[PDB]
């Protein structure tokens, strides 16, 4: 029941400015951090911007920082980032994310995306993308420049579609994903297992760190059918 | 009249606050004595809704003290602290 | 949103509901552990507004430890302790 | 202006049944523990029960426990004392008294009384019954407890016909509109009230009390004659 809608694309100027807006609905907006996310168009997911539930409280990522702004409205239900100074660097699309928690730096929820067009814990994803039938078994691996203490977080992304979240905590399966997914892991490596792959698991995987800012994604696994 | 539940419920909202204060550096001294108070008072450390901040909270020295890292997992165990303090363990 | 007096406010009230509740009956054993703890973990004894029911905490075994003797007066201190808590003091 | 009237007493019969019932005004009524303190024919001051702020709590005398009921309406400002099972021993004049505080037990206010009539523990001593002095005189009122009380001591002044009004608590501390001639020392066991420049408001019978350990017993009173 839970949604979110983002405005404020597309085509700007290097050194332009953009004002994209948020329109979350289906759950209590006041009690929530809400948090900007950018994927990149070589599909390299990015955490940019956080605003704290009340709205006193403000994180960015560095190379965003002192270009970027955020803004929210409680009683309107609306999150906005306002951006300016636009460089190359800052062309994808911009999701909206609710937090999992009030402030546990893991995405629950993901809006569509508004298209931004301009003209550190490393995780690293040994394998970009592996070719496995239906039926077959695969694990993903996800590693860790530094022990990140099982806060780690997997998302499933088919395309057009935004990253689903499917495991928080390492382990931890979210409501309404099968069985047959699965997360182990400790300290610096991790573990996503799909057995009996079927057809809606072919996707690209990606692992998220929520140990220390900013939190970094890996570059992704794609499963594709042979 | 006050009820346990909505006062260990605003007690820990209370620890919140001082806590996403107490990381940021300014005249925020306040807020870091009040943490600073709690995690020794309670022997606790860190925010279980507000898990974002331990970092920043281990970074500013607002836990000396204290094994949170058990198994291979660090715990926030203030919110659970405040809830023995009214519950009597 | 959440203020530091009407918290310590409440605090306050619901330790002297708990020590009222402690000194009534034996049979309060939830209230009686309450207080344990609270006097314990403040290192305090005794309610400021609710200073009659002294003798009988005491009484109730309530404060093994902590020196309130200050003089030739106890002092009850656990108010104190509580706005100590939410100031960010002792 | 905090106000107490007291209503109920008349005259009745051993075994009988009296409702006594207590209305306060200029205060918040809620906020407070509130005591029944009765004074027998022989002048003697005896606290009976007590009803908490909420009115859940409740505590009474030793020989009244068991004959007597206390209840509180905070949304009409009144307190109750139900007496049922009336001996000798309870007739006198019963004032309604609000708590100094939520619950320390010593009386801020009292009530005028109503008197109850019935047809036919700390040792609080006070050396002299009375003592004769002229105007402009200095006295000295002492006051001895059979055991430690903690500075937690009270005294009342009553001038016949009137209530008792609370002069000093925590042995040394006057109340307001106390004059200065009015002084309260002591430690432990033993305490002072001292009277300097006596004039003639200040011939009266005076009380001790102690809030220590329950029941809140009272001392016989020393009655300043004028000589």
């Amino acid at each position: 029941e839970v949604q979110l809608v983002e405005s404020g694309g597309g085509l700007v100027k290097p050194g332009g400015s953009l004002k994209l807006s948020c329109a979350a609905s289906g759950f209590t907006f006041s009690d929530y951090y809400m948090h900007w996310v950018r994927q990149t168009p070589k599909k390299r997911l990015e955490w940019v911007a956080t605003i704290s539930d009340g709205g006193s409280y403000t994180y960015f990522l560095d190379s965003v920082k002192g270009r970027f702004t955020i803004s929210r409205d409680n009683a309107k239900n609306k999150l906005d980032l306002q951006m300016s100074s636009l460089k190359s660097e800052d062309t994808g699309m911009y999701y909206c994310a609710r937090d999992g928690n009030k402030y546990s730096a893991w995405f629950a929820y993901w809006g569509q995306g508004t298209l931004v067009t301009v003209s550190d814990i490393q995780m690293t994803q040994s394998s970009s993308s592996f070719s496995v039938s239906l039926g077959d078994r695969v694990t993903i691996t996800c590693k860790a420049s530094e022990d990140i203490y099982n806060r780690l977080a997997w998302y499933q992304q088919k395309p057009g579609n935004a990253p689903r979240l499917l495991i928080s905590g390492a382990t931890s399966l979210e409501t309404g994903v099968p069985s047959r997914f699965s997360g182990s892991g400790s300290g610096k490596d991790y573990t996503l297992s799909i057995t009996s792959l079927q057809t809606e698991d072919f996707a690209t995987y990606y692992c998220q760190q929520y140990w220390s800012p900013p939190w970094t994604f890996g570059g992704g696994t794609k499963l594709e059918i042979k | 009249f006050v009820n346990k539940d909505q006062i260990a419920k605003d007690v820990k909202q209370f620890y919140d606050q001082a806590l996403q204060q107490a990381v940021v550096d300014d005249d925020a001294n306040n807020a870091k004595a009040v943490v600073k108070t709690f995690h020794e008072t309670l022997d606790c450390c860190g925010s279980s809704t507000l898990t974002a901040l331990t970092t920043s909270v281990l970074k500013n020295n607002l836990c000396p003290s204290g094994s949170n890292i058990i198994s291979n997992l660090f715990k926030e165990d203030c919110h659970q602290k405040i809830d023995d303090l009214f519950s009597g363990k």
